[PDB]
């Protein structure tokens, strides 16, 4: 309200392409959880379901982490079988 | 590559699908792998090895040439003689084609084989057609003519009829009726 207008979450189109900028827009809104975040603002959420979302979120979060450096990790192991038939 | 029953039996051993799927690989390999005759001897050990039938062409008494084939549709057996030289007659069971067989459908099954082989009016036909009915009798016809004929033309022209299923012997028949049902896969209306 008090601040000046088309600065904030504002993209500018490329040649015309207003699904690419819409789709960057969206990209922006997502990346900084204003997207999540009005969709859970649409309902109140009670502080207690709030806090058990957000510790499954961060179980969450770690576990996919934990598996996807494990799956980087061995990664490598998916070459072919050098010792194949012995 | 011999089965797993096979390998089984040379082994004298009880395999797994697996063991034998590995088995496999690790002999493609070995085949993949440039072998020569020293590995080509023993690869070999694990290796087993895997056109229509022209008539001969008769002659009659006025030596004139023609081939006699037969080819059964349902339960029509067909018989037919198929001259050398002719102006395109049919005679079937001595009575000319378009008699035997008023219905456009049968003169075209008729037509079929020789209009493929671009050979109308070029040949003279007497089928001796029994049982069946007016379809069943017309690709028994069908089927012997086309047989006939391949005495005729070239092998590629055979092989083109092969190919485009004038020699194949139609094996849909009637499918016996089963006790319980109304037919062969019909069912009684079910009653919840």
């Amino acid at each position: 309200a008090k601040h000046l207008k088309f600065i904030a979450r504002t993209v500018m189109v490329q040649e015309g392409n207003v699904e690419s900028a819409y789709r960057t827009l969206n990209r922006i809104l997502t990346m900084d959880g204003l997207i999540e975040d009005i969709k859970h603002r649409r309902y109140y959420e009670k502080p207690c379901r709030r806090r058990q979302r957000e510790s499954y979120e961060r179980c969450r979060r770690i576990y996919n982490m934990e598996m996807a450096r494990k799956i980087n990790f061995l990664m490598r192991k998916n070459r072919a079988d050098p010792w194949q038939g012995c | 590559w011999l089965i797993k029953e096979e390998l089984e039996e040379m082994l004298v051993e009880k395999l797994s699908d697996l063991d034998y799927m590995q088995f496999i690989r690790l002999l493609e390999k070995l085949l993949t792998s440039q072998c020569g005759a020293a590995e080509e001897e023993f690869v070999q050990r694990f290796r087993r090895s895997v056109k229509q039938l022209i008539e001969p062409v008769q002659y009659d008494e006025q030596g004139m040439a023609f081939s006699k084939s037969e080819g059964k549709r349902k339960t029509a057996k067909a018989e037919a003689i198929v001259y050398k030289h002719g102006s395109g007659r049919i005679k079937v069971n001595g009575i000319d084609y378009q008699l035997y067989f008023p219905i456009t459908q049968d003169r075209e099954q008729l037509m079929f084989p020789f209009h493929f082989v671009d050979r109308l009016g070029k040949h003279d036909v007497t089928c001796t057609v029994s049982g069946g009915g007016r379809s069943a009798q017309a690709g028994a016809i069908r089927l012997a003519m086309a047989k006939a004929l391949c005495s005729f033309v070239t092998e590629d022209e055979v092989e083109w009829m092969r190919q485009a299923g004038l020699l194949t012997t139609d094996p849909r028949v009637r499918e016996r009726k089963k006790p319980g049902q109304e037919g062969a896969r019909r069912k009684f209306t079910w009653k919840k």
